[PDB]
RNA sequence: GUAAAUUUAACUGUUAGUCCAAAGAGGAACAGCUCUUUGGACACUAGGAAAAAACCUUGUAGAGAGAGUAAAAAAUUUAACA
RNA sequence: ACUGAACUCCUCACACCCAAUUGGACCAAUCUAUCACCCUAUAGAAGAACUAAUGUUAGUAUAAGUAACAUGAAAACAUUCU
RNA sequence: UCUCUUACUUUUAACCAGUGAAAUUGACCUGCCCGUGAAGAGGCGGGCAUAACACAGCAAGACGAGAAGACCCUAUGGAGCU
RNA sequence: ACCUCGAUGUUGGAUCAGGACAUCCCGAUGGUGCAGCCGCUAUUAAAGGUUCGUUUGUUCAACGAUUAAAGUCCUACGUGAUCUGAGUUCAGACCGGAGUAAUCCAGGUCGGUUUCUAUCUACUUUCAAAUUCCUCCCUGUACGAAAGGACAAGAGAAAUAAGGCCUACUUCACAAAGCGCCUUCCCCCGUAAAUGAUAUCAUCUCAACUUAGUAUACCCACCCCACCCAAGAACAGGGUU
C-alpha cells in the first residue's frame, strides 16, 4: 504494498447512478489475426460471441480490426478518458468472455488500493462532534473560578 | 555588502581629529559623575544585618611582597579600580531571583569597537563602554543609582573578599599537565606510552563515564577566590592589596565582593554601606590604609622582643 | 508534547492568561471527608449514641 | 583500526557539504584606482605590483652591467634617469643610470 | 604553551633561523627590496630596523662593525651600510623599512611580502592611500571640526 | 464408532535431538548434569506467560474497516500484661 | 460485565503456511522442424534460469581527499650567499 | 631510572596549496540503564534521554581488524625419524 | 560442556580506576567481666582515606621502618587496537629422570619477533561545600589508693587532596614550571529522653504528640578587512583610543 503504490478515495464518474445509469465503457478495439494460433481464442469470439455481445450494450462501440500481430489485444476506452489495454493472447472463448463482461462492469477508475469501502457527502445528520456538545451551560456563562462585577 | 571599520574612509587630516575628537568626550563624561550626592541620588539606608552591598571590578597589576609586625613575608595581588561604574540597577521582582542584581562595570575600552546595541546603552547612561561587566547580588537596602562610581575605598583594611575572573588558558593540554597523572616510565621497554592516560573505564561497562579526566583545553574558565584580605588599601591609585594570588593573568579584569564564607559573615557593620562617596566625605580618608600589624615601610625597622 | 499543556500551581494563584482562557472544572476523584469540626449540630444530634458510660468514671 | 561498516553517500554528503567544509565567500575585494583590476583591500594590487617589478628588474639589470661583477657595491647614493632628463641639483656625487625608454607616469621623479 | 614569545621558529634549527634572517637582511642591503614569505620578512624586518642603529654608530666603533661584519655576508655591502644608509636616516630616528602584503605566489600559495627602505632609487610601490578630504564622509567632519574650533575661540 | 489396513512394485532420504510432565537409575535426595521408559511440545501457524524453540491456549491455509470465545492481571504486615 | 487468536461463526472464494526426501502441475530464454510476421503457436533439442562457494574477470564505491610524499636563500635569473 | 617531573629545539603534528594509497566494509536512520536470550544486546522487554551539524583528542565497546592463528580433539588424511 | 577452534595466550606489574558494605581508619550510639586510658562487642555510616622498601616473575607471604588505617571483594580472576613480556608458551642447549633408540618431562638452568593510520558508540573543565594527624589549652582537670590519665569547645602547626598564581626561591628568563606561594564554606538521624492512652498506675508513640543534629557562590550584552594578543590545533575569543 500500500505505501509503495498510490491510493485513491471510493468514488464515481458524475455520480453514476444516482438519477440513472449510464455505462461508462465507451469503446473495445480488437486486434485479431487472420493467421496465427495466438488469436485462436479470438477468431471465435469474433465469430460468433461479439455479435451477441453488441446486442446487449448499444452504448459501447467495437472495433474489430483484423491485422498481422502476435499478442492479439483489446483496448477498452472510458468516459472519464482512462485507457485499459489487455492482452486475450491464448485464452479460450470462455475466459475472453468472462474478461470482456467485467470491462463493461467497470467505471475506468484505476484499479489501486481505496482508502475507505464507503464514500458519503452528508455523513452527519444531528451535527458532527464537537467538544461542547455534552457539556452543559452555566449561568451568565461564568468560566470556573471567575467572579463578575 | 561588505564590512566597514570607524576609520577606512578617512583622509589624513580626520584621523587625528577624530582620535582626540571621541578621547575628550571620555574624559568629560567620566569627569561629570564625580559627583553622586549632588545629582539627586537615591536614599542612603543604614547597615542592616544580612545585608550585601555591591562589588568593585578591578585588573589585576601583579603581585609584590608584604611584611607584618610579626616579621611574617605575605605577598599581596595589586588590584587596579579604574573606571568603575554602576550601569543599571534589576529590581528583586524583575530579577526573578532572591536577591536583587546591580550591573557594575570596568576599564573603559574604545567606542568603534562595540555592537550597536551595546553603544546606544551607554549613550543614554553617559558613559563610555566598558570591556567587562559583572552582575551583583545585594539587598533592597544597598541599591545604588546608576552612572555612580565606585573607588577602592569601597574596601577597608581587614576585609576578607573574593576575586573572580578567568584563569591563565593552557590550550590544549596531556592528562599528565591536566589531571596530574603519573604516566609510564621512560625505560623499561616502554614503546610509545611516557605521558599517556591508559585505561580510561572498564570492560563490562562498555562505555566511558560522563565526566572522566581526558585530554582537552585547560584554563579560560571562571574561578572564584574565597576568604582573601586586603592588607592595604591605596586612595590616590584606587589600588586593593589583596592576600595571596588571584585568578588571571596580569592586566586581567577581575570581580571583587565580599567573602560568602559563614565565619567572614555580618562582618560589614563598621565597612561603608552601601558604598564610600568622596564627593560627600567630611574628611579626605589618608594616603594609604594599611592594617594593624602591617609595618609600613616609613616605619623604622621592627626590633622583636 | 502533552507535557508542554499541562500546567502547574502550587497555590490557587493563577496567571490571568491562564485563568482567562479555562472552560471546565473536572471534579475531584476522591471527596474530602469531613473533619470533626465541621459537622453541624443537626447531624451530630441525629447521629445516636451508642453506649452510655458510668458516672463515676474520670475519663 | 578499520572500519567495521561502510559509510553511506547519505553520510557522507553531512560531511562534505558542511559548512564548515564548503569555501567562505570573500568580502574585502574591491577594484584598484590605478588600473581598475580587482585587489585585496590588505593586499597590493596584482597588475600594479607586477609593473614596478618589470621596471624595478629592468633597472637592475642596469646596474650589473655599470658594476661588472660581484662584490663592487658602490658606497655612494643612486639616480635613475631616463630618456630626455639630466641630473638634477641634488642628484650630485651620486651614480646615474640612463634608462633608454620615457618615465612612466606612475613613477614620479624626486 | 607559548605565552610571551616574540620570536618564531624557522630553518632546520635556532642557529639555521640565524642564517637564514642574515641572508634575507643580506639581500635586502644590496636591493634595498626584496620579496619573500611574509612570516620571515615580518621576522627579519626587526634586525633591518636595528641594523641602521648600529650603522648611526658610526664605522669607528668595533662593537658597531662586529655586527655589520656579521649580518652581512657579502663584505661590500658594509662600507655601504656606513656611508649610504645610516647618512640617509640620519634625521629619524626609526621606521626605516616598511613592509605590504603581496599577491601569494603560484609555487605554494604561500603569504608572500615585500620590504624595503624607505628612501630607495627604486620604482615607489603602489602604496595604499586612505581616501581623499574631498570625500562627502570627509567633507562632513571637516565642517564639524570648523564650527568645534570656532565654538572653543567664542 | 469409524476408514483405513495388509500384500505387490520402485527407490530415495532421516536416525551427532532438545526441553516439559511422570516412573526409576548415576551424581550430592547439585547442575540448562548424565542414562533408560511413557506421553506431550518443538525443528508447522497464531494468541497468551515482560522479552521467550520445549509451559498454556490453538492447528489445513484467501479477502472484510463484522461477530462470539480460548489461554490470559500474585498474595501477604507479624510479639503489652497480673 | 468487558477486553482477548490465523479457534469458531458470518458475506465470498477455496490446490494456495513443515526439515531432509518423494509425487506432481506449469514455465523463462535459446536453437531446430513447421507456423507466425511489432515477437507468437505446436513439437523436438539442450553449455537451458544464480541475493551467497574468504568464487573468477572487469568497473566503481567505503576507509578518504585520509595515511604518506616534496623545493636551502636572495636575485639582473648573469650571479652571490648559507 | 626514580621520589616528581619540567623547560627548550628538531621531526611529527595541525592549518593553506599540490599529488594521492592500504587493510576494512550484510544493510544501518549506528543512545544509556535494568531485564531477557545460543548463557557477555546500539537493534528484543520495561524505563530514561534525545534539533541538526563538522573539526580536534581519547581508546571502555563494536566478543575491533590482520594468516581457516596458537592451543586440545577428529581422519581406517600425510610426512620425517627411530 | 551450553556459548567462542575462518586471529583475545595466560600470570603479575605500571596507568587510570567505577562499584558493593559483609567497615581497616575518621563519625554517631547501646552493652561490657566499661574507674580513667586502652580494649571487646553490637547498631548506624561508603562523604574521604587506605604507605615506602629487601629477597622473590611474582599474586600472596616473610620482616624493615611507619601510619588515624595500611579493609574484604567484584568489575572479561577491571583495564594489554594504553604499556610491560619477568614467569610459563615454538624452534637451540644443559642438568636430573624415562626409553633399545627416535624422543619425552606437572623439575631445574640459559636465550627467545608483542602488528594496527579510529569507521561507529561512549567520553573529552561534575560552573564552585576537605579531610586527617600532631602539639597546645581545658589539665595534670574528671577518674584512681597510687601507678596512670580523658572528655567537648578553642588555638597553632603540618601533610595530603581539590583549585590557582609567579613577588621572591629554583629549573629558567618579554615566559613556562615546582621543589616555591596562596585559598578551601553543610548536617547526618544508630539512639538518648518528656507528656500520655489502648492496658484510668506505668510506658520515648509502626497511638495522637514534644525535644536533641532527628544552601550559597560562579555564569549572564551583541565594528571586524587586517594587525596584535597574557586567546588559540582550525574555528572561536579579547584588544586596536
Ligand atoms: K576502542
Ligand atoms: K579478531
Ligand atoms: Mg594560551
Ligand atoms: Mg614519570
Ligand atoms: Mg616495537
Ligand atoms: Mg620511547
Ligand atoms: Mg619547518
Ligand atoms: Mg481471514
Ligand atoms: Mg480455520
Ligand atoms: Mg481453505
Ligand atoms: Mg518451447
Ligand atoms: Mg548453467
Ligand atoms: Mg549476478
Ligand atoms: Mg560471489
Ligand atoms: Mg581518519
Ligand atoms: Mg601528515
Ligand atoms: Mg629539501
Ligand atoms: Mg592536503
Ligand atoms: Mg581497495
Ligand atoms: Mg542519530
Ligand atoms: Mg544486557
Ligand atoms: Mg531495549
Ligand atoms: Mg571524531
Ligand atoms: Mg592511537
Ligand atoms: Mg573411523
Ligand atoms: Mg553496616
Ligand atoms: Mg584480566
Ligand atoms: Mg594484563
Ligand atoms: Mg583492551
Ligand atoms: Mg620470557
Ligand atoms: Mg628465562
Ligand atoms: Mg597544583
Ligand atoms: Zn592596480
Amino acid at each position: 504494498t500500500a505505501r509503495g503504490t498510490p491510493s485513491r478515495f471510493l468514488a464515481s464518474v458524475l455520480h453514476n447512478g444516482l438519477g440513472r445509469y449510464v455505462q461508462q465503457l465507451q469503446r473495445l478495439s480488437f486486434s485479431v489475426s487472420r493467421d496465427g494460433a495466438s488469436s485462436r481464442g479470438a477468431r471465435e469470439f469474433v465469430e460468433r460471441e461479439v455479435i451477441d455481445f453488441a446486442r446487449r450494450n448499444p452504448g459501447v462501440v467495437i472495433y474489430v480490426n483484423s491485422r498481422p500481430c502476435c499478442v492479439p489485444r483489446v483496448v477498452a476506452e472510458y468516459l472519464n478518458g482512462a485507457v485499459r489495454e489487455e492482452s486475450i493472447h491464448c485464452k479460450s472463448v470462455e475466459e475472453i468472455s468472462t474478461l470482456v463482461q467485467k470491462l463493461a462492469d467497470q467505471s475506468g477508475l484505476d484499479v489501486i488500493r481505496i482508502r475507505k469501502p464507503f464514500h458519503t457527502d452528508n455523513p452527519s445528520i444531528q451535527g458532527q462532534w464537537h467538544p461542547f456538545t455534552n457539556k452543559p451551560t452555566t449561568f451568565r456563562g461564568l468560566r470556573p473560578r471567575e467572579v463578575q462585577d | 555588502k561588505s564590512g566597514t571599520w570607524w576609520d577606512e574612509h578617512l583622509s589624513e587630516e580626520n584621523v587625528p581629529f577624530i582620535k582626540q575628537l571621541v578621547s575628550d568626550e571620555d574624559k568629560a563624561q567620566l569627569a561629570s559623575k564625580l559627583c553622586p550626592l549632588k545629582d539627586e541620588p537615591w536614599p542612603i539606608h543604614p547597615w542592616e544585618p544580612g545585608s550585601f552591598r555591591v562589588g568593585l571590578i578591578a585588573l589585576k597589576l601583579g603581585m609584590m611582597p608584604l611584611w607584618t609586625k610579626d616579621g611574617q613575608k605575605h605577598v599581596v595581588t595589586l588590584l587596579q579600580v579604574q573606571d568603575c561604574h554602576v550601569l543599571k540597577y534589576t529590581s528583586k521582582e524583575n530579577c526573578n531571583g532572591k536577591m536583587a542584581t546591580l550591573s557594575v562595570g570596568g576599564k573603559t575600552v574604545s567606542r568603534f569597537r562595540k555592537a550597536t546595541s551595546i553603544l546606544e546603552f551607554y549613550r543614554e547612561l553617559g558613559l563610555p563602554p566598558k570591556q567587562t561587566v559583572k552582575i551583583f547580588n545585594i539587598t533592597d537596602n544597598a541599591a545604588i543609582k546608576p552612572g555612580t562610581p565606585l573607588y577602592a575605598a569601597h574596601f577597608r583594611p581587614g576585609q576578607y573578599v573574593d576575586v573572580t575572573a578567568k584563569t591563565i588558558g593552557k590550550g590544549f593540554q596531556g592528562v599528565m599537565k591536566r589531571w596530574g597523572f603519573k604516566g609510564q616510565p621512560a625505560t623499561h621497554g616502554q614503546t610509545k606510552t611516557h605521558r599517556r592516560p591508559g585505561a580510561v573505564a572498564t570492560g563490562d561497562i562498555g562505555r566511558v563515564w560522563p565526566g572522566t579526566k581526558m585530554p582537552g583545553k585547560m584554563g579560560n574558565i571562571y574561578r572564584t577566590e574565597y576568604g582573601l584580605k586586603v592588607w592595604r588599601i591605596n586612595t590616590k591609585h584606587n589600588i586593593i592589596y589583596v592576600n595571596g594570588s588571584v585568578p588571571g593573568h596580569k592586566n586581567c579584569l577581575v570581580k571583587v565582593k565580599d567573602s560568602k564564607l559563614p565565619a567572614y559573615k555580618d562582618l560589614g557593620k563598621n565597612l561603608p554601606f552601601p558604598t564610600y562617596f568622596p564627593d560627600g566625605d567630611e574628611e579626605e580618608l589618608p594616603e594609604d590604609l594599611y592594617d594593624e600589624n602591617v609595618c609600613q615601610p616609613g616605619a623604622p625597622s621592627i626590633t622583636f622582643a | 508534547t502533552m507535557m508542554e499543556r499541562l500546567h502547574l500551581f502550587p497555590d490557587e494563584y493563577i496567571p490571568e492568561d491562564i485563568l482567562k482562557n479555562l472552560v471546565e472544572e473536572l471534579p475531584q476523584p476522591r471527596k474530602i471527608p469531613k473533619r470533626l469540626d465541621e459537622y453541624t449540630q443537626e447531624e451530630i444530634d441525629a447521629f445516636p449514641r451508642l453506649w452510655t458510660p458510668p458516672e463515676d468514671y474520670r475519663l | 583500526a578499520a572500519p567495521k561498516n561502510r559509510r553511506t553517500i547519505e553520510v557522507n554528503r553531512c560531511r562534505r557539504r558542511n559548512p564548515q567544509k564548503l569555501i567562505k565567500v570573500k568580502n574585502n575585494i574591491d577594484v584598484c584606482p590605478e588600473c581598475g583590476h580587482l585587489k585585496q583591500k590588505h593586499v597590493l594590487c596584482a597588475y600594479c605590483y607586477e609593473k614596478v617589478c618589470k621596471e624595478t628588474a629592468e633597472i637592475r639589470r642596469q646596474i650589473g652591467k655599470q658594476e661588472g661583477g660581484p662584490f663592487k657595491a658602490p658606497t655612494i647614493e643612486t639616480v635613475v634617469l631616463y630618456t630626455g632628463e639630466t641630473p638634477s641639483e641634488q642628484d650630485q656625487g651620486k651614480r646615474i643610470i640612463e634608462r633608454d625608454r620615457k618615465r612612466p607616469s606612475w613613477f614620479t621623479q624626486n | 604553551i607559548s605565552h610571551g614569545r616574540v620570536f618564531r621558529r624557522m630553518g632546520l634549527g635556532p642557529e639555521s633561523r640565524i642564517h637564514l634572517l642574515r641572508n634575507l637582511l643580506t639581500g635586502l642591503v644590496r636591493h634595498e627590496r626584496i620579496e619573500a614569505p611574509w612570516a620571515r620578512v615580518d621576522e627579519m624586518r626587526g634586525y633591518a630596523e636595528k641594523l641602521i642603529d648600529y650603522g648611526k654608530l658610526g664605522d669607528t666603533n668595533e662593537r658597531a662593525m662586529r655586527m655589520a661584519d656579521f649580518w652581512l655576508t657579502e663584505k661590500d655591502l658594509i662600507p655601504k651600510l656606513f656611508q649610504v644608509l645610516a647618512p640617509r636616516y640620519k634625521d629619524q630616528t626609526g621606521g626605516y623599512t616598511r613592509m605590504l602584503q603581496i599577491p601569494n605566489r603560484s609555487l605554494d600559495r604561500a603569504k608572500m611580502a615585500v620590504i624595503e627602505y624607505k628612501g630607495n632609487c627604486l620604482p615607489p610601490l603602489p602604496l595604499p592611500r586612505r581616501d581623499s578630504h574631498l570625500t562627502l564622509l570627509n567633507q562632513l567632519l571637516q565642517g564639524l571640526r570648523q564650527d568645534l574650533r570656532q565654538s572653543q575661540e567664542a
